[PDB]
């Protein structure tokens, strides 16, 4: 019943042995190759634990060491960072002068001329312009001198070699048991308190005593060599006495209850920095204060040793109703039996954050110096989309591998998944209305409105000018949100963006920052296309999931697996009924639906957001602000964006901007390449390889493991590999080289 | 009196109905 | 126990779940008239042959003699026209 | 307690009973309109279902078609609907022409909810379908008519 | 309805029945091989045309032959 | 000891290193004999 | 290398010298004492057997479940004897089940 | 030899709470299935069709809409359990057929009653050309 640790001693025995014998983890790899299908077949098992072995105290032990191994790779992709930021950069005259000096942190060799890549940057510095965004962070962060960038290169490097030891030490000397594992609620408690919790804590208190200060001298104009050291602000305190009177006396209010004292430094002002074009460090530092106040408690709800808490089984048990029957009566025996259950409520949480991240961050920009950086703006958000999305897609991958190896309801039932499984047919059909009558109502008004245009009747058109079709409910919203400041939120002062409007400008260097953006007509054809593609992906997903064991087409689905080709050309034809094959199809529509995302967002902050101001206040925007009236056609998309922004990719070959220009046309080679996998079949391959190989054979040079041609489900995987690499690299290329090119 | 007037609307209108109608209830049709 | 080898549609589920089976709600003098004038479109090569030839009666009639105000391809141009690249 | 139950007790039909399919609210309105009066003559249930139709597709004919502000046209865009009711009417007509011959019994159910013969609705017949077929004709044309009657100013023309 | 067909080279294995999804196959007694055995195609009416069996045949070249034909609902395995 | 002689002999890290050497001896060629187009010797 | 082969059969129980590098089934060839096969290829269940004591090498095993190389069930054709073996023989349907 | 058992109906079904799988339009017209084994206890299994039921201890009678279903269903009940069972196809008239086991035995074992259907005595690489049989409608492996 209690908690405790539970480990054994020397499982299993350090040794070389195993190197030499390829595929060891599977007996049937063991054996060694007759085939080239063999090479295939090591690589593609190669982290399935649970299929290499029955046991679950394997699996968890080898899943623990597993993580320690990508946190070591972490830590010295960290270090690398660190390193170069501190010896290949030019960020300390970048910190002299940020908004003039554009970063870079990569210099490369002469060899073959490529040194033309080391471009004028600025600074008395040549090499490659930077989109990471990791100046900013080094700036809120204190760091001044590439003493402490060494310095933290050093501790990375050093934490990394920890993490691997210890990736070691749990899998061969001290390796936990299936029961330390499955204790959720102490590990809950411990996340939640402890890594959360005293997290933000300590994080607040370094902006507290190093960010807050030495941003404040940045700010007045101090030379950033003649800037106090941090420790200095610690020792001498009458140092941040003088910025911050509050700093007298020092925790007197804190116990004293009269935290109206520290109003000084922890404030609730809302909007940006008008000097940095950032949050208020101020506000950033009591935010993290009251979010490791709310974990700290909420790391003490489950019950682990002494009574008080919450017994997970217990709030499970006590919620149904008479819809439901007995549901959740049962999810914590699987929750805590099933490695894939868990990823997969895991993953889904994580890609939805990322995508919550992508937008918070460029709504209201944390770091000083970002907002007028566009390059840095635009990767972000462009990079953690991507990222959110493929997270979500592996959600459903690894829902339905536990449909397919792990429910079992003759020794795990539970009510709510019986259920579903028992309407699943209702379910898929309202679903697949409901995407067909969005996507007949959002790209039809695309298609009518380019024939109204073509046809000479602009007046028939869905648009500002002719048929208006206002987002009524967003407009109301953000209406709210510029009133909010001062009537429903009276402690605030300015409202928590911008973008809700209420008539303020924030600018940076005769640039742009950020301003209240305009809903229109445009707007809210985007978002139904956007509802659109977001449906229909849910539907392939959760078509592969609800169906992944049995259907009125394959009454023993599950017998054949989680990944196979088909079952055969019977039924009518049977190929991709499988789950992994919903997955592969779920990919391309997860590829079109992120696309136009960040195709929206890089036209709307283009056209309305960016841009530079003068000295009048006559804001001149990057585009001509062409959304409005451009957006709503298919013909203006590939017109005014497109077409108009692909020059300056097009036209980068003799200068710095080069390798992008290279990049575009890989990318766009690898995209092509990928159709060849994607549209043929491996019979035609295996039978060129018969004559190939009879050349061979013709002067006794024939090899021994004989060439087979690849898998069906390896030709589907590596077609969808290279058509996804293609793509997102083609429009890295073209938003990097367009964005760094003006500005 | 305009002879397009006449003749694209029937060609594009009235004889696809038609067609379309005939060749619904032939190719439905069990002998 | 719901198989039943002596009748098959009780155990196939051959049921009207939402028909009615009551007396007429539309009382006669309503009925009357309706039955008395709607009768001759109720056979049905009668009504097919009918109604296609109507129709495309109404169309070839409505369309060539409709007025320039509904349709501007029939307004003809009004202006004089341009040159090619070099032709024209 | 629980209120979704198999389809008449019958677990093996693929339905289920919900408040949505099975509810006597739902139930009694079902049943009172005219495609489920199964006792009723298919000419009259037609003569309902037409009225109504052509009545409802007046209005977006006339309030969204090309000609909406030119109103030397805009009203008279019923012609519009005329057609639609037409040519559906005709599409209506060549099912029926498929589905059905005169030498042949109504497919309908003859069996009722709770297990008691019924006499076959008529409606699945091919006489009876091209008499309602007649009937949703009638009353599609003369209901455009009529919504076209109403032309006098009310809150929205 | 498909058509499957067993060809003397048959050795008798029987994996071929086993992994039939419909019950297509049979053994019969026989005299050409060491098992006394050889499979049948009795039932081809109910063949959903899978090829599960010629998945199973060991022998080189193939035993058991199905060759897809006439569609019909049972073939084309449809519950409506 | 041995096992680590086998295991650096199997294919993926044999050809890294093979090429790996290849590289530096192209890489210094061309850093000796820059933008050569023809053979200028006999 | 060639350690000696026990086997329990209808017919009784003999042995046979024979060595490591080979499989049972033609090593019983040798000899003389007939045994039940079909395939030769370590593909259906005529030649299967489980053991006595020692164990039998089941690499170029196939078309087996993950457990019938774990609880006793052994294809005569495909197995190298590692050791000096007793096995069973005609079990295919003890097997099959 | 070997007589078939016959449908016994009033033979209870399993302990199922309705489902959107199971049968439609052509079990009213076409045909449908019907399954029977015994079940020496009470019993949870995945029906083939949607979730788990419960079947009782005795007899047990299930109504499915192809053949496939039931030899799904009676390969699991077969090998998992250790269960024998019975299947029959049902017509609109009211007709039943007994389907399998046909005479008996289970079709893996070879029994004394059986003919030969579709047996070519030759290889497969002894079929003639298709030129040899074109413009008469036999098939090269019809022979
Ligand atoms: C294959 C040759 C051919 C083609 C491609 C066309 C194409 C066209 N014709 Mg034309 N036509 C043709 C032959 C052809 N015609 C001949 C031989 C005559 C008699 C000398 C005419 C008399 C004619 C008139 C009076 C008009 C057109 C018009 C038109 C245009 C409007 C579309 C239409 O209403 O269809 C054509 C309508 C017809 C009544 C043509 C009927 C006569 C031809 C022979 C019908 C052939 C159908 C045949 C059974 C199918 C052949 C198979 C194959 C074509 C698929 C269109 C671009 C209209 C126009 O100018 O638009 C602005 C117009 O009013 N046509
Ligand atoms: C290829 C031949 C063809 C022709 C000749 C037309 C002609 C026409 N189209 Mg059309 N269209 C076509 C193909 C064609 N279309 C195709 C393939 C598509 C699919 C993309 C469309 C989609 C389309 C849309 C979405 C719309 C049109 C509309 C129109 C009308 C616009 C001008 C107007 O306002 O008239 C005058 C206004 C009227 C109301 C005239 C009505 C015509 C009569 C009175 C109807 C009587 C019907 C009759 C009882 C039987 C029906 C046909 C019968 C002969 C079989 C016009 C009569 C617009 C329209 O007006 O809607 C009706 C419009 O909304 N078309
Ligand atoms: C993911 C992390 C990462 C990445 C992508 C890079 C990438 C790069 N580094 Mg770098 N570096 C990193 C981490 C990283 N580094 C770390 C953690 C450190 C130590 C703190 C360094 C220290 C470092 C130095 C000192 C230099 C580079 C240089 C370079 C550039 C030339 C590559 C090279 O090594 O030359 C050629 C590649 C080789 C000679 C093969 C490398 C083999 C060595 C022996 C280590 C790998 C052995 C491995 C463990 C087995 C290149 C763009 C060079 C540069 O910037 O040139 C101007 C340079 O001099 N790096
Ligand atoms: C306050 C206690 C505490 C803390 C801080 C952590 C922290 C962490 N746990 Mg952990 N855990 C705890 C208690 C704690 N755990 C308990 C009580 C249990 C059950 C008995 C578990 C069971 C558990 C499992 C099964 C797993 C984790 C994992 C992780 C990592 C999650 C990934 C991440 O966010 O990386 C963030 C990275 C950093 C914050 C970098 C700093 C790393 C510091 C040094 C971590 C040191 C904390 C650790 C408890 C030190 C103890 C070791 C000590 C005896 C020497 C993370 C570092 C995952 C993991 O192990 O990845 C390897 C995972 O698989 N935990
Ligand atoms: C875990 C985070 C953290 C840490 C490690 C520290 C650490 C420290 N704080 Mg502190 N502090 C923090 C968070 C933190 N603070 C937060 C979130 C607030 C806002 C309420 C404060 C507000 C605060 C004040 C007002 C003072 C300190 C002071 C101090 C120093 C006094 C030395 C001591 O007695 O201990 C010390 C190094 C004292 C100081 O400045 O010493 C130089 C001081 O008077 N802190
Ligand atoms: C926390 C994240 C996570 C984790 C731990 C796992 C873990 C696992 N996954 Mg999974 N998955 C994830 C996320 C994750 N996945 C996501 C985000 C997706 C959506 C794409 C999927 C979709 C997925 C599928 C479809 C499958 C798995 C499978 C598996 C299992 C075996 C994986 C393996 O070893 O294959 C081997 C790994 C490789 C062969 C490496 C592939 C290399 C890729 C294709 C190249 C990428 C290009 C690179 C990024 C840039 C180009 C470089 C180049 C130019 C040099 C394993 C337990 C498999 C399974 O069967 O589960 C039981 C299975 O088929 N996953
Ligand atoms: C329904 C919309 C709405 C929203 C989203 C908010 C949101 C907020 N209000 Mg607010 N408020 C609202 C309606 C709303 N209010 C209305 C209609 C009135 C009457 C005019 C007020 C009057 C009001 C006052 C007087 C204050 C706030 C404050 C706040 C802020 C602190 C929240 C808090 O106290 O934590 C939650 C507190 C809890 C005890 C948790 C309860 C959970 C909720 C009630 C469910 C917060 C951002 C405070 C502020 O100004 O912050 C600086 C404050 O002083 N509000
Ligand atoms: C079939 C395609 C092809 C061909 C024929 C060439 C041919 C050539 N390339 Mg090129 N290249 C190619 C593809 C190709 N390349 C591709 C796809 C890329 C993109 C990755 C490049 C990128 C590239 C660059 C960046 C450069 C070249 C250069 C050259 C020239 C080098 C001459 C040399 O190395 O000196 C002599 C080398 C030797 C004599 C080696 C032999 C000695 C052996 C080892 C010793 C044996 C002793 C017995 C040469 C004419 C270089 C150049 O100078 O361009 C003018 C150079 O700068 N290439
Ligand atoms: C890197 C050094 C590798 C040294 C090595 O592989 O052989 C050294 C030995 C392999 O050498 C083996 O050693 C065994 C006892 O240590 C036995 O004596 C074996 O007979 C001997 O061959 O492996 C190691 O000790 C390295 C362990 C991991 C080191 C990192
Ligand atoms: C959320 C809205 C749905 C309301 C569910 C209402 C709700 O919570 O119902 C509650 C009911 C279950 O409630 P119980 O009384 O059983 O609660 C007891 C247990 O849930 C204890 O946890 O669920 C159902 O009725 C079945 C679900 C079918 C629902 C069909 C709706 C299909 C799509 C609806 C979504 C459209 C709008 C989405 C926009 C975001
Ligand atoms: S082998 Fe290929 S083409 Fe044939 S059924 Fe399978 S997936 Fe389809
Ligand atoms: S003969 Fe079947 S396994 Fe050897």
């Amino acid at each position: 019943p209690e908690v405790k640790i539970l480990v054994d001693r020397d499982p299993i025995k350090t040794s070389f042995e195993q190197w030499a014998k390829p595929g060891h983890f599977s007996r049937t790899i063991a054996k060694g190759p007759d085939t080239t299908t063999w090479i295939w077949n090591l690589h593609a098992d190669a982290h399935d634990f649970d299929s290499h072995t029955s046991d679950l105290e394997e699996i968890s032990r080898k899943v623990f060491s597993a993580h320690f191994g990508q946190l070591s790779i972490i830590f010295l992709w960290l270090s690398g960072m660190y390193f170069h930021g501190a010896r290949f950069s030019n960020y300390e005259a970048w910190l002299n002068d940020p908004t003039h000096i554009r970063p870079s942190a990569q210099v490369v060799w002469p060899i073959v001329g490529q040194e033309i890549l080391n471009g004028d940057v600025g600074g008395g510095f040549r090499g490659i312009q930077i989109t990471s965004g990791f100046f900013q962070i080094w700036r809120a962060s204190g760091i001044t001198s590439e003493l402490q960038l060494y310095c933290t290169a050093i501790g990375a490097l050093v934490f990394a070699a920890l993490m691997l030891f210890a990736g070691w030490f749990h899998y061969h000397k001290a390796a936990p048991k299936l029961v330390w594992f499955q204790d959720v609620e102490s590990m809950l408690n411990h996340h939640l308190a402890g890594l959360l919790g005293l997290g933000s804590l300590s994080w607040a208190g370094h902006q507290v005593h190093v960010s807050l200060p030495i941003n404040q001298f940045l700010n007045a104009g101090v030379d950033p060599k003649e800037i106090p050291l941090p420790h200095e602000f610690i020792l001498n305190r009458d140092l941040l006495a003088q910025l911050y009177p509050s700093f007298a006396e020092g925790a007197t209010p804190f116990f004293t209850l009269n935290w109206s004292k520290y109003a000084d430094f922890l404030t609730f002002r809302g909007g940006l920095d008008p000097l940095t074009g950032g949050l208020w460090l101020t506000d950033i530092a009591h935010h993290h204060l009251a979010i490791a106040i709310l974990f700290l408690i909420a790391g003490h709800m489950y019950r682990t040793n002494w009574g008080i808490g919450h017994g997970i089984k217990d709030i499970l048990e006590a919620h149904k109703g008479p819809f439901t029957g007995q549901g959740h009566k049962g999810l914590y025996e699987i929750l805590t039996t099933s490695w894939h259950a868990q990823l997969s409520i895991n993953l889904a949480m994580l890609g939805s954050l990322t995508i919550i991240v992508a937008h918070h961050m460029y709504a209201m920009p944390p770091y000083p110096y970002l907002a007028t950086d566009y390059g840095t703006q635009l990767s972000l958000f462009t990079h953690h989309m991507w990222i959110g999305g493929f997270l979500i897609v592996g959600a459903a991958a690894h829902a339905a591998i536990f449909m397919v190896r792990d429910y079992d309801p003759t020794t795990r039932y539970n009510d709510l998944l019986d259920r579903v499984l028992r309407h699943r047919d209702a379910i898929i059909s309202h679903l697949n209305w409901v995407c067909i009558f969005l996507g007949f109502h959002s790209f039809g008004l695309y298609i009518h409105n380019d024939t109204m245009s073509a046809l000479g009747r602009p007046q028939d058109m869905f648009s500002d000018t002719a048929i208006q079709l206002q987002p009524v409910f967003a407009q109301w919203i953000q209406n709210t949100h510029a009133l909010a400041p001062g009537t429903t939120a009276p402690g605030a002062t300015t409202s928590t963006s911008l973008t809700w409007g209420g008539g303020d400008l924030v600018s940076v260097g005769g640039k742009v920052a950020l301003l209240p953006i305009p809903l229109g007509t445009a707007d809210f054809l985007v978002h139904h296309i956007h509802a659109f593609t977001i449906h229909v992906t849910v539907l392939i997903l959760l078509k592969g999931v609800l169906f992944a064991r049995s259907s009125r087409l394959i009454p023993d689905k599950a017998n054949l697996g989680f990944r196979f080709p088909c079952d055969g050309p019977g039924r009518g034809g049977t190929c991709q009924v499988s789950a992994w094959d919903h997955v592969f199809l779920g990919l391309f529509w997860m590829y079109n639906a992120i696309s136009v995302v960040i195709f929206h967002f890089s036209w709307k902050m283009q056209s309305d957001v960016w841009g530079s101001i003068n000295d009048q206040g006559v804001v001149t925007h990057i585009t001509g602000g062409n959304f409005a009236q451009s957006s709503i056609t298919i013909n203006g998309w590939l017109r005014d964006f497109l077409w108009a922004q692909a020059s300056q990719v097009i036209q980068s070959y003799g200068s710095s901007l080069s390798a992008y220009g290279l990049f575009f046309l890989g990318a766009h080679f690898v995209w092509a390449f990928s159709l060849m996998f994607l549209f043929s079949g491996r019979g035609y391959w295996q039978e060129l390889i018969e004559s190939i190989v009879w050349a061979h054979n013709k002067l006794k040079v024939a090899p021994a493991t004989q060439p087979r041609a690849l898998s069906i489900v390896q030709g589907r995987a590596v077609g969808v590999t290279h058509y996804l690499l293609g793509g997102i690299a083609t429009t890295w290329a073209f938003f990097l080289a367009r964005i760094i090119a003006v500005g | 009196i305009n002879l397009p007037s006449l003749f694209v609307p029937l060609v594009g209108l009235l004889f696809p109905a038609v067609a379309m109608a005939s060749l619904f209830l032939h190719v439905e049709k069990r002998l | 126990v719901y198989f039943d080898l002596e009748d098959l549609g009780n155990t196939t589920g051959q049921w009207d779940l939402y028909g009615s089976d009551a007396p007429s709600p539309y009382n006669s003098l309503q009925s009357k008239f309706f039955e008395t004038f709607a009768a001759p479109f109720t056979k049905r090569g009668l009504l097919l042959k009918f109604l296609i030839l109507g129709g495309g009666s109404t169309l070839a009639y409505f369309s060539a003699t409709a007025s320039g105000d509904i349709l501007p391809i029939k307004k003809g141009p009004q202006l004089p026209p341009q040159l090619g690249p070099r032709l024209g | 307690y629980q209120v979704v139950q198999p389809i008449n007790g019958d677990p093996f039909i693929g339905s289920l009973e919900t408040p949505v399919t099975s509810s006597p609210l739902v139930a009694w309105y079902l049943s009172n309109l005219p495609g489920y009066r199964t006792a009723v003559n298919p000419l009259l249930r037609g003569i309902e279902v037409g009225l109504a139709h052509g009545f409802l597709l007046v209005g977006p004919f006339v309030k969204a078609g090309p000609l909406r502000n030119t109103e030397i046209a805009g009203q008279a865009g019923s012609l519009a609907a005329g057609g639609l009711v037409v040519i559906l009417s005709i599409c209506l007509t060549i099912y029926g022409i498929s589905s059905f011959n005169e030498g042949d019994p109504s497919t309908a159910p003859s069996l009722t909810l709770t297990g008691r013969k019924k006499q076959p609705d008529q409606l699945q017949t091919a006489d009876g379908w091209a008499k309602f077929t007649g009937g949703f004709f009638f009353g599609g044309i003369s209901g455009v008519i009529w919504a076209f009657f109403l032309l006098y100013v009310l809150d929205l023309p | 309805s498909h058509s499957v067909k067993i060809y003397d080279t048959c050795i008798g294995c029987t994996q071929c029945v086993r992994a039939c999804p419909t019950d297509v196959l049979e053994m019969i007694p026989w005299g050409g091989c060491k098992a006394k055995q050889i499979a049948s195609a009795p039932r081809t009416e109910d063949c959903v045309g899978c090829k599960r069996c010629e998945s199973a045949c060991p022998t080189d070249f193939l035993s058991v032959r199905v060759y897809l034909w006439h569609e019909t609902t049972r073939s084309m395995g449809l519950a409506y | 000891m041995r096992d680590l002689k086998t295991y650096l002999s199997v294919a993926p890290v044999a050809s890294t290193l093979w090429f790996a050497a290849l590289a530096g001896l192209l890489i210094e060629i061309n850093r000796f004999f820059p933008d050569a187009l023809t053979f200028p010797f006999f | 290398a060639s350690y000696k082969v026990k086997l329990v059969t209808p017919d009784g129980t003999q042995e046979f010298e024979c060595p490591s590098d080979v499989y049972i089934l033609d090593h019983a060839e040798e000899v003389g004492i007939d045994l039940p096969y079909s395939c030769r290829a370590g593909s259906c269940s005529s030649c299967a057997g489980k053991v006595v004591g020692g164990e039998v090498d089941q690499s170029d095993g196939s078309f087996l479940d993950d457990e019938q190389i774990e609880a006793g069930f052994v294809l005569t054709c495909v197995a190298y004897p590692t050791s000096d073996v007793v096995i069973e023989t005609h079990k295919e349907e003890d097997l099959t089940a | 030899g070997f007589t078939p058992p016959e449908l016994d109906p009033n033979t209870p079904s399993p302990i199922f709470g309705g489902s959107t799988g199971g049968l439609l339009r052509k079990a009213q017209v076409e045909e449908f299935y019907v399954i029977t084994w015994e079940s020496p206890k009470e019993q949870i299994f995945e029906m083939p069709t949607g979730g788990a039921a419960i079947m009782r201890e005795g007899p047990n009678l299930l109504k499915l809409a192809r053949k496939e279903q039931c030899l799904a269903l009676g390969t699991r009940l077969r090998s998992k359990y250790k269960i024998k069972y019975q299947f029959y196809r049902v017509f609109p008239s009211g007709e039943v057929q007994y389907l399998h086991p046909k005479d008996g035995v289970y079709p893996e074992k070879v029994n004394p009653g059986r003919q030969g259907v579709g047996v070519n005595f030759r290889s497969i690489g002894k079929n003639v050309s298709p030129i040899e049989v074109k413009f008469t409608g036999k098939q090269p492996y019809d022979l």
